[PDB]
């Protein structure tokens, strides 16, 4: 949402379809961390994704 | 729109080099032809005016699109909106050229005005006035436009009317006796 | 009668504007005569910012003291050439002007045309500029000679005490100027002003000092013996005029690229410190650079590592001037570098007053550019001995430009008021009536003098209008008793030029002011 | 509301009255300023300068105008002055008078388009008339040429300085011709460039054969003087310059930044050793110079100079006869400066100039004025400006008309002749013009302060006698005198146009009759 | 600063010559039709009101032309031909403006 | 009526002054107007004042230069002598209350000579000579040339005249916590800078409980904990605390997938890395000024490292200058020898203002601060400016010695030999000089007045006493005896320097004020 | 610009004229103005004229007396 | 205040800053307010009695 920012250039329509799918595995690695951690409560100074 | 991007920055130079040389050939192939006087409603550079010094040519800018109309039509010469061909390639041709005995820069009233005398395709006419002030010299081209208006219709209708006032002085009695005929009001 | 023409536009006519033009140059010529003379005093001006001047010299009056009449700032132009030409008798101008015009009314009142006293004094002009070259004095360039022309130009503008120590000053640096051939008067004279300490303590330095300080802690302060590299080259960053934003994948190429980014300022600096460590393989000797363009920070930290003085953003002149100081190469291409391309000072160091900071270069060993280091208390006396300065510097070079000297305290305008007036009507007659008017005015300097030193006039002009026999000398006005004075044994001068300049200019002014006749004002809205 | 609301209308005799009223006015404002006796005017521009001047065409050119016929005067007398310098002195008293006397011919009830045709055979016998009275002159012989000068000048303040004004003259306009014509060579005005500076005398003023630049070395190196330089014109700027088409960079590995920042710097050299391949000595351009590329030439011992005016360029080029170029890579060896017989840069006091001088033939050539300030210098450069005006109108035509109003006598008793030849309506017109003419010279009587009337009739009686033609007024004396002895001499041409101009005004004035206001658009 | 002198006083209106005779042709013309509907057997009346709210209506021109107060002056020459045919011998006052 | 005439229309509105009319009523009218409005301010007697600017801001004060410089003046030789004054309080500190007393006396009794008709040219020469033999007069009047370098016990009692001139009540503490910042600062960056003591001000505590830090402080927040370690170790940085950005608009790019999960690790890994690579070296305290990253002060958390934030370029280089280690652009190397050392550094509250403590011990010498308490920040201002004039004065004292007597006792000796010279001088001039001898009981009188003695006994029994040279007897302080005290045994002392200076600086503003005779002013 | 110079300043406001300009123009140019004012007026020939006075009454005429006395001329 | 916004209040050195003294010398009484609720609280109103 509001981290770095980037231009990004893909020729095979494939690669694309990557990219989308590595930028929701980015949070779903986030996420991943969280649970994994064991822990249930999780508060964030920034805001949060549905 | 065409954005020119680099990833190998040992080809900008011959890029930038190319970038006046294209002009270069074009003018090269313009005045191989022979040509020794070019005019242009379209802009021109710096870079063309030294190589038609080098040259020695003739170069007018920014002159008006009637004018080289008619410069086309007195000289012969064709007008060129661009070089090119029924082939890609951009060339141009000495038949394009159009000819007039002598061509002059003239200082009248200590501004240099360009003159062209005598095109053998077509002979053709201008007229200078001189006079005292802008007013006098402006309102005396109104009346030699109207002079030449009239002169244009004698030529194309070969009939003329005695002038005077003679046109309305038949009128009001022709008139005044065909009136009896009507007999209404 | 243009009025018929145009309403709102206004004119006089010929009696009308010349009187208009007569007044307002005798109205001029009153507001300005206190000025001239040692005695005289020196004026304060208050611009409506709240700034304040403290000055003689009259151009500064003219210029900043705002008028409407035309012929005042007609004047005022000349006036301003005159200074930008020689440096005094802006003053003499103008009274000059004043007064010719004065006697020239005093004549046409009397019904005479304009145009016979402009033949007159066309005819008049001649004869004393003939008498005026040949009356001036032929003098070489003895130290002392030169002491005494700066002292009577100085005295004119402060205290006697502050021209007393200037003049060792000016005359010092002007001896230490000339290439035998063409003086300048720019480079080597560098003009600036610290408020510190006194008004006497001004005094030259014998290197050139520089309006900025070094821009990091570790910058040594002083140094004992100096190398100086003069350069303009940027060692700060920049970026080619190419839009050049470039992109990376990964974030150690991000520091790859700043590194990278770095490195060609990296080399310009590596080369200078290669350079100094090549020469100063010596512990003892300093390293210094001037750079007119801006020094980064980084590269503040590379030279500073190396324990070496660099300034930034020196004006453009300056490396004329440590070039004329210290002989030092002003290069670059840092490629092309060679320790045959150094300066060598003395010493340099670094002195701070006040917020801003000042850098020294001194012990030039054969200096040909210096500083008139200014010292004041005032802001405002910080301006007026600036004009005074430059006044005295311009007077020396018109004196050591011309090989004579004509001596002063105006025993030239005697002179040219006896010969004027040994002139038979040579002249065709009437204009012998404009001659003598123009002889007249000429007195006015002496006049001027001895009423700002408070000596009755006429008796005083009476008394030193006794040319004494065969050897009828060039007699000066005393400045303090009145009495009739040998200008040239109490060494009072002035530059030929002056003179010459002055009588040449106030010849053609005066001859085109009498001959106007409506002032006229018809302008767009 | 019918017309336009608000717009004016005046018609008929009123009108005439009132335009006459008006060119009256506008002769009358400058009756003064004619003759060697003349005034001297000076003026209050709107934005606050001074401006003192005898020429008329500054005069008027200082004046706006309401009524409508002095705007077109005015614009009568500014065309005058550029096609000929002086006669502006003149010409817009010569048009008043020749109003004024018109105007007595209306209350005759006689219908303008008459006397216009009157006019127009008065200006065809006056041109006839004038060139049967004219005399053909050499044109090399140099002191009739200064005499030409002198007698066109002694009527402004260059008047005392009329020696070295005349050899100013004569010496800029000889050497300015330029013969690419064949044997039709044209000499320009445009090359002759005026420069005032402040400080000296009159005196110290001279030609300098060459060009001045108000500009300065670049670099303290470069040395300032030269004995026999070799100049280089570059057009274009000697420095590294936005790619015109909007290029990027886009760069990945480290080394391309300084690589690229390096390809400017080479891209500068190779500009550098093209120059010096060239061996020149000066460098000129209009643009700027890179500090690089100054320090390369620098290291070539080559004087540079930057951002100097186009034109100053091409009065530069025509001195040294080298030819402008705009391309490093296409520089020639025959625009080499070769033709600079001293290359300088002096001091004239808290500012550098640049002295190009001793060319071999120079062609183009500025004039050096050296005066007391600003306004005087700028009368004096109006005065060389007419001066050299009419000595190129000579060159152009070597025949001359004895002024001091004597042509206008000849005009005037010829005018008679025929008039009293030539019975008809017409004929008091005529005659009327004759009468008009004769006031030139007495214009120069009141500015001498003479008995007008005695001495006009002095004239006129004299120059009834056909021996003499060349009898006129002297300035000073305000005595009848041959102008043959006293010299004072013009081109034909400058009393030509003087006389043409005239009658145009007043065909073009008599033939308005109406006002019309407010036109809003 | 002088000023030209004037002839007449500021505002002095002056028409001159044709256009001026024209103009009090046509506003004779005017004045004409504010009665030429009146006379007639079948003819015509006009009612004006005065400033003061008064009606008055008639038909006898010469009262409506007095109740008409004319500035234009060549009019009040027709205006008081009307009253001296009032007071000579009636109607045809109409006629005679007319 | 209604319609004089003008010779002389040359003005389009301004003020033209001639006739010496003004050199001698308004000037020096204008001259008398300063002296009353700062006749009060000085004296231990002298009493304090407060103006607001223009702006509304309010300088409780008893300096005389910092409330001429909120006096917007516009006679043209008022701001003379205020900028004469201005400029000498620039080079020593008190005396601005001096100059311009000096000033006032000296123009009065001048004008008063101009009116019984002596050559203004004339006044002018004997005004210059006077301050020339009363400079060389002066140095035969030193005594107790106090030479102790870095005892505080001397420079206590020294400093004690300044602060008691500005401030009647605190003289004991104000003295020995300045003399402690003296002490405590050696000559370092060269001979006891000015700059090398900075000030703090905290509302509360009142000004008693002041006290003085061998340190140096700041108002900030902290970012992780807040620890000292004996041996505390600090790293300085000018650039932010973050991943060097390009100053080139780098935008970072990718080609294909793993380039993002790479590259934010990447980003990650390296940071932490390099604050890692800083706490090797041990550095357990980072400042910077530069922008923060939030992953840096992440890692520097996860590493016990303490942060310092928001600092200005001043500010920085102070603390550079504290812990002597240099400052490092480049965030990378925490080099041994340019890192930091402090005796202590935490955050403690004062007046619920967090307080960041640079708690030190440095023999070779450290720029202190003073810690300022008290109820109001207008008095803090007041306090430290005083402190600060102290600190000059102190400054001053190093710069070469010799204090002098004060209390007016070297100047009722500067009156009674100028005089005496005066009549050996005897020409036109003898009034002249007669006259600025007089002047000088100005300074006697200013303490009289705001002492509210009657003046005049007590000049005459000074006099009286000062004729068997008791060069060190002065004006008392006490209403029970409004006659005299022994300056020297009271050791109310002053500089030389600063006497000189100040002598000199009123001299040359009259040489200057009296000269210009008629006066041209533009419209403002 | 903006200020010229007054020699006299004499009057409160009011018209100096001098230089015989008035006398060569402005008064020559007034009496033509009456002479082309009444210059119809005279004549068997002549036509006759009407005016209305300041306070607006005819005056038909063809006298020129009568005419001049109900200009109020300045 | 002048926006509109009510406030109540019983410790002293509140109201001294919502009373936003103009006069001098009363801007020292409320910045002792100030002082005095920085340092120890009530009394404040103490402090200004």
């Amino acid at each position: 949402a509001e981290k770095d920012n980037a231009e990004i250039r893909v020729h095979t329509v494939e690669d694309y379809q990557a990219i989308v799918d590595a930028e929701w595995n980015i949070l779903y690695d986030k996420l991943e961390k969280i649970h994994h951690s064991g822990a249930k409560v999780v508060l964030s100074k920034l805001p949060i994704g549905d | 729109g065409v954005q020119v991007v680099i990833t190998d920055p040992e080809k900008l130079d011959q890029i930038r080099q190319r970038e006046s040389d294209i002009t270069k050939e074009r003018i090269q192939k313009i005045l191989a032809t022979g040509a020794n006087v070019i005019l242009t409603t379209g802009g021109i550079d710096d870079m063309c005016l030294k190589y038609f010094v080098e040259a020695g040519a003739m170069a007018v800018r920014r002159v008006l699109k009637r004018d080289l109309k008619r410069i086309a039509k007195a000289s012969g010469a064709t007008i060129l909106s661009t070089l090119a061909n029924l082939e890609g390639e951009e060339t141009f041709e000495a038949a394009m050229l159009g000819q007039a005995e002598e061509v002059v820069q003239e200082r009248i009233c200590d501004d240099e005005l360009i003159l062209i005398k005598n095109t053998k395709a077509r002979t053709s006419a201008s007229i200078i006035l001189r006079g005292a002030n802008d007013f006098m010299c402006d309102e005396m081209e109104r009346s030699l436009h109207d002079a030449l208006c009239v002169v244009k219709r004698v030529l194309e209708s070969k009939s003329v009317v005695p002038g005077g006032g003679a046109v309305e002085a038949a009128l009001s009695i022709y008139l005044e006796n065909y009136a009896t005929s009507m007999g209404s009001r | 009668a243009v009025k018929t023409l145009n309403p709102k536009a206004e004119v006089a006519r010929a009696q009308a504007a010349l009187a208009v033009n007569i007044s307002a140059a005798r109205g001029l010529q009153d507001v300005l005569r206190t000025n001239l003379g040692p005695k005289g005093t020196m004026k304060m001006l208050v611009s409506g910012a709240g700034d304040i001047k403290l000055t003689k010299d009259g151009n500064v009056l003219l210029h900043e003291m705002q008028i409407q009449h035309p012929t005042a700032s007609l004047i005022a132009k000349v006036a301003t050439a005159q200074d930008d030409i020689t440096g005094d008798g802006t003053t003499s101008n103008v009274l000059i002007i004043g007064e010719l015009l004065k006697q020239a009314d005093l004549y046409i009142s009397e019904g005479l045309h304009p145009r016979i006293i402009t033949e007159g004094f066309e005819a008049a002009k001649e004869k004393a500029l003939q008498f005026l070259e040949e009356v001036k004095v032929s003098r070489e360039m003895d130290r002392e000679t030169l002491i005494d022309v700066a002292r009577t130009s100085l005295r004119t503008k402060v205290h006697a005490e502050l021209a007393d120590v200037l003049t060792e000053a000016v005359v010092d640096s002007i001896l230490a100027i000339k290439k035998q051939d063409e003086p300048i008067d720019l480079f080597m004279i560098e003009i600036m002003e610290m408020k510190h300490k006194s008004e006497t303590d001004t005094s030259l330095i014998r290197g050139l000092v520089l309006d900025h300080g070094a821009r990091h802690p570790d910058m040594k302060k002083r140094v004992e013996d100096a190398y100086i590299l003069t350069c303009n080259v940027s060692l700060e960053y920049e970026k080619t005029e190419v839009n050049s934003g470039f992109f990376y994948k990964s974030a150690e190429e991000r520091e790859k690229l700043v590194k990278a980014e770095r490195k060609f300022i990296e080399d310009r600096v590596k080369k200078i410190i290669e350079l100094k460590r090549k020469v100063c393989g010596d512990s003892d000797k300093g390293f210094v650079v001037i750079n007119q363009k801006g020094i980064d920070p980084f590269s503040l930290d590379a030279l500073s590592k190396e324990g070496i003085v660099a300034l930034r953003r020196a004006k453009r002149r300056n490396m004329e001037r440590l070039t004329l100081a210290c002989g030092g190469v002003a290069l670059n291409s840092f490629d092309d570098l060679s320790p045959d391309c150094l300066g060598h000072a003395g010493l340099v160091y670094e002195y701070t007053l006040g917020e801003e900071k000042f850098t020294f270069i001194e012990k030039c060993n054969n200096p040909r550019s210096v500083t008139l280091l200014i010292k004041g208390p005032n802001k405002h006396t910080l301006t007026q001995i600036k004009d005074a300065v430059r006044d005295g510097l311009r007077a020396v070079k018109n004196a050591i430009d011309d090989g004579c000297v004509v001596p002063g305290a105006g025993a030239v305008e005697v002179a040219m008021a006896e010969a004027l007036i040994k002139h038979k009507p040579s002249v065709k007659g009437r204009a012998q009536l404009g001659v003598q008017a123009f002889a007249d005015a000429l007195l006015i300097i002496p006049k001027v003098l001895a009423q700002n030193s408070g000596f009755d006039l006429q008796e005083t002009l009476v008394k030193i209008q006794a040319e004494h026999s065969e050897s009828g000398q060039l007699v000066g006005v005393d400045l303090n008793t009145g009495e009739p004075m040998v200008a040239a044994e109490v060494g009072v001068w002035d530059n030929y030029c002056v003179k010459k300049q002055l009588l040449h200019s106030c010849t053609v002014i005066a001859t085109n002011i009498l001959l106007v006749d409506e002032i006229m004002r018809a302008g767009m809205s | 509301l019918v017309l336009s609301q608000n717009t004016k209308r005046e018609s008929g005799r009123k009108v005439q009255s009132g335009n006459i009223n008006a060119a009256k006015t506008i002769a009358d404002i400058i009756r003064t300023c004619l003759g060697p006796k003349s005034m001297m005017k000076m003026l209050l521009d709107p934005m606050g300068g001074i401006v003192m001047t005898n020429d008329g065409n500054a005069i008027l050119r200082e004046i706006q105008v309401q009524h409508p016929a002095a705007k077109s005067m005015i614009e009568i007398s500014r065309t005058q002055d550029e096609e000929v310098g002086d006669g502006t002195t003149s010409v817009i008293i010569l048009a008043g008078e020749m109003l004024s006397v018109a105007e007595h011919f209306l209350e005759q009830q006689m219908h303008p388009t008459v006397v216009i045709s009157a006019y127009r055979k008065a200006l065809d016998d006056m041109i006839s008339t004038l060139k049967k009275i004219s005399i053909p002159v050499d044109i090399s012989d140099s002191d009739m040429m200064l005499n030409i000068i002198n007698s066109s000048i002694t009527t402004k303040a260059i008047s005392r300085w009329s020696s070295l004004a005349c050899n100013i003259a004569l010496d800029a306009v000889k050497m300015v011709q330029f013969e690419e014509n064949g044997r039709k060579e044209i000499d320009i005005k445009k090359y002759a460039r005026v420069e005032k500076i402040p400080g000296g005398i009159i005196e110290d003023s001279c030609v300098l054969r060459g060009v001045m630049i108000n500009k300065d070395v670049t670099h303290p190196r470069m040395r300032r003087y030269i004995k026999n330089p070799r100049i280089v014109l570059l057009d274009s700027s000697l420095e590294y310059k936005k790619g015109e088409s909007q290029t990027d960079i886009e760069i990945t590995r480290e080394e391309d930044f300084t690589r690229i920042l390096q390809m400017e710097e080479e891209y500068i050299q190779q500009l550098c050793e093209d120059i010096i391949q060239l061996k020149p000595d000066v460098v000129i351009t209009e643009k700027g110079i890179s500090d690089l590329a100054q320090h390369y030439l620098m290291r070539a011992n080559i004087t540079a100079i930057r951002r100097v005016r186009k034109t100053d360029n091409n009065r530069i080029a025509r001195a040294c006869g080298a030819r402008i170029v705009s391309r490093p890579e296409e520089l020639r060896e025959d625009d080499v400066g070769t033709g600079a017989g001293l290359l300088e840069i002096k001091k004239i006091g808290d500012e550098y100039f640049t002295f190009i001088t001793d060319c071999k033939d120079p062609k183009a050539c500025t004039i050096l004025l050296r005066g007391a300030s600003k306004e005087i210098l700028s009368e004096v450069e109006r005065n060389l400006q007419d001066a050299m005006q009419v000595c190129r109108n000579v060159l152009l035509d070597p025949q001359l008309v004895p002024g001091g109003g004597a042509s206008e006598m000849a005009v005037a008793h010829a005018l008679t002749e025929k008039s009293k030849a030539m019975t008809g309506v017409e004929q008091w017109p005529y005659r009327a013009v004759a009468q008009a003419l004769e006031v030139i010279p007495r214009t120069l009587i009141q500015n001498c302060g003479a008995s007008t009337i005695r001495l006009l009739t002095s004239l006129r009686a004299k120059h009834t006698q056909e021996n003499c033609e060349t009898w006129g007024v002297n300035g000073e004396t305000g005595t009848l005198v041959d102008m043959k002895e006293l010299g004072i001499w013009e081109p034909l041409a400058v009393k030509l146009q003087t006389y043409k101009t005239a009658v145009e005004t007043a065909v073009l004035l008599l033939r308005i009759d109406d006002i019309v206001s407010g036109h809003k658009k | 600063m002088p000023t030209p002198v004037i002839l007449l006083k500021e505002g002095t209106d002056s028409s001159q010559g044709i256009p001026q005779l024209v103009s009090n042709i046509s506003a004779c013309q005017v004045i004409a039709e504010a009665v030429r509907t009146t006379l007639g057997p079948r003819g015509m009346d006009k009612l004006i009101v005065d400033g003061r709210g008064k009606a008055t209506i008639s038909n006898d021109g010469a009262t409506i032309l007095k109740l008409l107060d004319v500035v234009h002056p060549a009019a009040k020459t027709l205006v008081d031909i009307a009253k001296s045919q009032d007071a000579e011998v009636g109607d045809g006052t109409t006629s005679v403006t007319l | 009526p209604k319609a004089p005439g003008f010779a002389q229309m040359l003005k389009e509105g301004a003020k033209h002054f001639s006739g010496l009319e003004e050199a001698v009523y308004r000037n020096i009218q204008a001259c008398k107007e300063l002296a009353q409005t700062t006749r009060t301010a000085y004296g231990p007697n002298g009493m304090n004042k407060m103006v607001i600017n223009h702006l509304e801001k309010l300088f409780v004060t008893n300096d005389a230069a910092t409330i001429l410089r909120e006096l917007e003046v516009q006679h043209p030789a008022a701001k003379m002598i205020v900028m004469a004054s201005h400029m000498q309080e620039q080079e020593v500190g008190d005396g601005t209350n001096f100059v311009l007393v000096f000033a006032g006396a000296l123009l009065e009794l001048a004008e008063e000579l101009l009116r019984i008709g002596l050559s203004v040219s004339e006044v002018i020469e004997g005004y210059e000579i006077a301050c020339r033999k009363a400079h060389e007069i002066l140095p035969n009047l030193v005594c107790c040339s106090a030479k102790n370098l870095r005892d505080i016990d001397e420079v206590s009692s020294l400093l004690r005249t300044s602060i008691m001139s500005k401030q009647y009540g605190n003289e004991v503490f104000l003295a020995k916590l300045i003399a402690q910042a003296c002490v405590s600062i050696f000559p370092d960056s060269g001979h006891f800078n000015v700059d090398n003591i900075r000030v703090c001000k905290i509302l509360g505590s009142g000004i008693s409980s002041s006290s003085v830090l061998h340190g140096m402080v700041f108002k900030k927040e902290t970012e992780g904990d807040v620890t000292s370690v004996k041996d505390a170790k600090i790293a300085v940085y000018s650039c932010p605390f973050d991943g060097m950005i390009t100053e080139t608009k780098g935008t970072v790019l990718i080609k294909t997938a793993e380039e993002l999960m790479n590259f934010s690790k990447g980003e990650e890994n390296l940071m932490d890395a390099q604050v890692k690579a800083i706490a090797d070296t041990g550095a357990n305290v980072v400042v910077t000024g530069g922008k923060v990253a939030d992953m840096a002060l992440h890692y520097a958390n996860k590493y016990n490292i303490m942060l310092v934030r928001l600092n200005s370029k001043w500010d920085l280089r102070r603390l550079c200058k504290t812990v002597g280690a240099t400052a490092l652009p480049r965030l990378t190397p925490p080099v041994l020898e340019e890192m930091g050392h402090c005796d202590s550094v935490y955050l403690s509250e004062v007046g619920d203002t967090q307080v960041v403590v640079f708690k030190h011990e440095k023999e070779d010498g450290a720029i202190s601060t003073i810690v300022l308490r008290g109820s109001t920040d207008n008095l803090m201002d007041d306090i430290e400016r005083a402190v600060d004039d102290g600190v000059n004065t102190f400054k001053v004292l190093t710069r070469d010695k010799r204090l002098v007597p004060g209390g007016g006792a070297t100047e009722i000796e500067l009156a009674k030999q100028i005089t005496s010279y005066g009549e050996t001088c005897p020409g036109l001039e003898q009034y002249a000089i007669k006259k600025f001898a007089e002047a000088f009981e100005a300074i006697p009188r200013a303490l009289a007045e705001n002492s509210g003695v009657k003046a005049n006994e007590v000049i005459s029994k000074l006099y009286a006493v000062h004729q068997e040279g008791n060069k060190n007897v002065g004006l008392d302080i006490e209403a029970e005896v409004p006659a005299v005290k022994d300056m020297l045994e009271a050791g109310i002392l002053d500089t030389y320097l600063g006497k000189y200076w100040a002598i000199k600086l009123a001299t040359n503003a009259a040489v200057t004020v009296l000269r210009v005779d008629q006066i041209i002013m533009a419209k403002p």
